[PDB]
């Protein structure tokens, strides 16, 4: 006896783990989701179940004359859906805010191959800006852990590259992503969602101004009671 | 003159101006406070079945959308109103939910994953679990789209009067 | 806290970054170099059915995409470097390609034409025939999707390790 | 050196300090917040029967006794938090008791209503519904008693570990 | 299915009303109890299911040199279950407070022949007290009224003294009041308990020290769902 | 919208201010004198079961009690006004009585010996036998309790309209 539910970034209960990586290139884990004693087992099934996930990283520039354009972002960027324009996308490739004034700063343009951007804020000098742009290069994977702290195992041991969640419409269905494996929780079981990638991605950020996440990642599954 | 005879199984669709249905201003994180109440209608009888969709048009005072990574959920409770754990119909989020064409294209739809089955007093219950920082839900600005009965997709809500061994079987629950 | 074992067939999909690919810079006047060499992973085994997308999201040094003019050609080698001629999977132009949604809509996905098989050792290669301007080619600002294993919509590739009968029979070029 | 071997029937009461039930001080006039938790034991069952006494010492960090005017309520709820509404045991006020002996004469001891049946896992919850001027509720100078396992008067409660046809027949739930 | 609850001063929800009487005696619709629309039906048994009432009234003085005494409060001043000292009771007979001061006060001495009492405090000349003491001598009933507005009939009408639900300790089982009749609300309907007496009840006085109701109803009732 | 129905034995308990009732201020020692006089209905029937209490509370003018060599007695009467010697229900003394819990304890309610069963017009009358150093006695300061029906103890006090044929036998009750 099952129904369907989500788990997410805070979803049915407040015991997950919510991290970030290193910038040595070694995998970490990012998300872990431990299950309560509510229920009896939490499955999910590659193929059948969507997952989402917008990764977001962070930046910083300090302000100076004609500090219009932002340099490379150390990122290998893409358009959303493959759609370019900021304005017509299903969510932004990337976001920002002064800090010296306290507001988010809307984008003029783009270059994707240079990774580089340009704003219509020229600041002010000695100013503070930050930025959350899309993350890029990673490679993801899930893996289990057991109620002692021991790695049980991967699954379906080909991680798929970050960039494909960013490349699709992830809200259309067919497109959206249905990665690969079966797995089965228990009560005292957590989950891990493992990451291995340059740069930092981020959450709770209090300066950003759309949300009190940057960045989410969601899973549809079934759930027994 | 002559109306055609017709089945008592209405489709129709359902929102929030409707005089079954109270809204509720929401502060920033009360989870279990209702946004929404549908009361039913005390003489019908009211069935969704699964595969069904939702436009659940969410914004705050000022009219911006809430925050993508809410959580959404409907769920049916008892005569007095309260939830019954079990026994939901949708449980997602607004990122979910593109406003522009979320009633519009069946390619971007969100539907129901159950059936359901309401009678003259039994109740739904739209309940938001937010973070701490959004700007609540104005309900004066916001509203719900609950079903389609206009177009040849999607599908509708299902509303009877009183038959006999139909209100037989539904008083089997 | 079980996982469910699986068969050998892993459905996957294929691009630049993974260990067993290399891209390489092309100048604007040969059809003849490996832009891509895509080499067996020595000791499992790949397939792929006709009538599986691609996505060449090929552009230059600024990112512009290339002259629509060039042709493109998937064509499998021996294990030393020489093409076979015979088992050519695809050719056409890149206007035959739209990178703002080539690999989405299926009402834009180019697809094969003729299966394959690759074996410990079977290499892979892409071809590229351009014209004098187009100011080359460079894969670290372009790469490719081979199949896809997310959708309903296209294929995946399938890959083995070493059943016994199976890779007797695989032996059966 | 002998104990004599016991009926699986053990016929206890219950407090607050117990290592399967939980506190919690709530604020002025929150009725949803439940003060009190209880919880299967993780291998034992629980069964109450109608009649059960309550000694439901409530009282402000002052100890001072509240206004009587409170309602309490006692409440099933399901494995995840959510009460039933079915299930209630009991509902009444504080002034229909009289703390100075309201556990000690049998003609100050108000009683349950109904049954009830805890698995391993299943809950209850203890709701306070209160006006503003209350000078909230400090449970450390406030305690709870449950079942009477010391005298002919009132009942006890039976527990009992897992046996094969008494819990089969105890998951008819 | 049926379970037990209490009505009460507030009940399950606030479609309840609560009004006072006149100076002249007569009858008067005191108390209404009115069904949502969260059940189905109510009952309410005499002689099976119990209830209490504690009523209360407000007097009031103005002070002077020699004022410890307080007189006749128009009233019979009742013991409580029998007893006479305050300290012993179920409940006071007798409150004070000073809102000059704006405190509550305490009692030193009683007088149920004369129908008087005498306070701690002399308080000044032109210092303001009020008094709340029980209700005195009347008559109480139930009604039961439809949804027109319109009366349906009484219950077990024998309307009850007033001063056996002082003289008894309300609580102690035996001694707990059981009415008698019964009765059977339908949704929109309402239940009145009314009252007849030469003193004006209150309730809600802010002024009162002990909690916001001086004075109660309640029943214990059974209900469907 | 039901109210419900009812009986015919209504179970009550007895006072000074019940509209069938006399209250009578009394001097020193003039016991013929009648204190309380209950009279019946007129129309309806009383009846008192043996076993069953009573809670006088008989103080006088200045608010304490009486003489506690003091005789209550409660005896049945004619329809006129005059004693009968036969039919009398108690003669007991008031030392014996403590007013704080009359109605309260069982065990400190003291109790009839005889039934009794009153018609339309008859009468029953306290008479209080008395010394002659007392104070006499302040009806507005005393009171009488006999019965009660909210709750389960002692024995409440039947009231009826007439049932038939048992009312034929009852009105044998003439001597």
């Amino acid at each position: 006896y099952t129904i369907s539910h989500t788990g997410g970034t805070l979803g049915s209960s407040k015991v997950t783990t919510a991290a970030n990586q290193t910038s040595p290139q070694r995998e970490t884990a990012i998300i872990g989701f431990e299950c309560p004693r509510k229920f009896a087992e939490i499955e999910y099934v590659g193929q059948r179940d969507s997952t989402r996930f917008i990764p977001r990283t962070t930046e910083s520039i300090t302000g100076t004359a004609g500090d219009d354009t932002v340099v490379s972002l150390t990122a290998n960027i893409q358009p959303v859906a493959g759609e370019t324009a900021i304005e017509d996308q299903d969510y932004p490739v990337a976001v920002a805010y002064n800090v010296t004034q306290g507001v988010q700063v809307d984008i003029d343009a783009v270059d994707y191959a240079a990774d580089e951007v340009t704003l219509a804020d020229n600041p002010a000098d000695g100013d503070t800006v930050k930025v959350w742009p899309i993350m890029g290069d990673g490679d993801v994977q899930f893996r289990l852990v057991n109620q002692f702290g021991q790695e049980e195992g991967r699954v379906y041991p080909w991680a798929t590259p970050l960039y494909r969640w960013h490349d699709f419409p992830q809200l259309k269905r067919g497109r959206e992503i249905n990665l690969h494996g079966s797995v089965t929780w228990e009560e005292n079981e957590t989950v891990e969602v493992l990451l291995d990638a340059p740069q930092a991605i981020t959450w709770e950020d209090s300066d950003y101004p759309e949300g009190q996440y940057v960045s989410t990642f969601e899973q549809d599954v079934e759930i027994t009671l | 003159g002559n109306i055609g005879n017709l089945s008592a199984e209405k489709q129709i669709s359902v929102y929030d101006g409707q005089p079954f249905v109270d809204e509720q201003d929401v502060p920033a994180d009360d989870p279990n406070t209702p946004a929404l109440t549908i009361e039913g209608p005390d003489g019908y009888v009211i069935a969704v079945d699964a595969g069904t969709p939702i436009a659940p048009e969410f914004r705050d005072s000022n009219g911006n959308k809430l925050d993508p990574s809410t959580r959404v959920i409907v769920q049916k409770c008892d005569r007095q109103g309260n939830p019954l754990g079990d026994g939901i119909v949708f449980n997602d989020t607004l990122g979910r939910f593109d406003y522009e064409q979320m009633r519009t294209d069946p390619d971007f739809m969100r539907k129901t994953a159950k059936s359901l089955m309401i009678d003259e007093r039994e109740i739904v219950k739209v309940f938001v679990d937010i973070p701490a920082g959004a700007n609540g839900y104005d309900a004066d600005k916001s509203r719900l789209t609950l079903g389609d009965d206009t177009s040849d997709f999607g599908k509708a809500v299902e509303i009877v009067d009183h038959d006999e061994l139909s209100d037989a079987e539904t008083r089997a629950v």
